[PDB]
């Protein structure tokens, strides 16, 4: 645990978040819940 | 390779200039692709292939 | 992130400049 500094997470982050296939499961009144596409793209910003 | 390429996908301002610089080389081959053909599809015609270019007398 | 963004996205803007006007000549 100790040996998880601040660029080992971001490491592992973009090995494992940035720019990644999700998968989404939503049940109830989810006609508001963004659809696939939206959150794909938040997976990455474009402004770095 | 590798290290442009992880670059390119990675950061957006890496692949803005990639985006940039493809653009650029991309029109400049074909501008020069365009005129290869052109100039081999009208040999002869050509304002520097008149016979008596430089004597009008 | 803050530093390399910087000199990432300048890096863009000056070819930019070099694709839109293009000072082949200005070089010198």
């Amino acid at each position: 645990i100790d040996a998880v500094d601040a660029s080992t997470v971001k490491r592992v982050a973009n090995k494992y978040i940035y720019d990644k296939d999700i998968a989404i499961s939503a049940i109830g009144p989810i006609q508001d819940l963004p659809d696939y596409n939206k959150f794909r793209r938040r997976t990455y910003w474009n402004r770095y | 390779f590798e290290g442009f390429y992880k670059l390119i996908m990675r950061r957006n301002s890496v692949y803005v200039t990639f985006i940039i610089a493809g653009a650029f080389f991309g029109e400049r081959a074909v501008d020069y692709g365009v005129h290869k053909l052109w100039e081999r599809n009208n040999v002869g015609k050509r304002y520097e292939d008149i016979s008596v270019l430089g004597q009008r007398p | 992130i803050d530093i390399q963004a910087a000199a990432g996205w300048g890096i863009a803007a000056a070819a930019g400049a070099i694709w839109v006007v293009q000072p082949f000549g200005w070089i010198k």
